[PDB]
């Protein structure tokens, strides 16, 4: 499990959490192209159950 | 058919009578069933319900 570490230490009951957004601002967004994925699925309304609608 | 025995049968002629019986059909024996468009991406439950209903 320690092979998966991503921070040098752990939270310790006193550490102040600092907010980073202190002013309204439109966001520039960057990413690696394999991060956002759009999963899609069919609505099988072409079935014979939905007869009477085209 | 009735039957009478003898030679002279004046005014002894018989009529014709034929009875009948009545037949009918009852109520239909249904099986209702409702699904949304989600439950027809697999169709196996739908087919099995059809066969079991028959």
């Amino acid at each position: 499990q320690r092979a998966y570490a991503n921070v040098n230490t752990s939270l310790a009951d006193a550490m102040a959490v600092n907010i980073l957004n202190v002013k309204d601002a439109r966001t520039n967004v960057f990413w690696a192209d394999d991060a956002i994925r759009i999963v899609s699925q069919p609505i099988p309304a072409n079935h014979e159950l939905f007869a009477g609608m085209k | 058919s009735p039957t009478q025995e003898g030679w002279d049968l004046t005014d002894k002629a018989t009529g014709l009578l034929e009875l009948n019986v009545a037949v009918n059909m009852g109520e239909p024996d249904n099986d209702f069933f409702q699904l949304r468009a989600d439950d027809l991406r697999d169709e196996t439950a739908y087919r099995r319900r059809i066969q079991s209903a028959a």
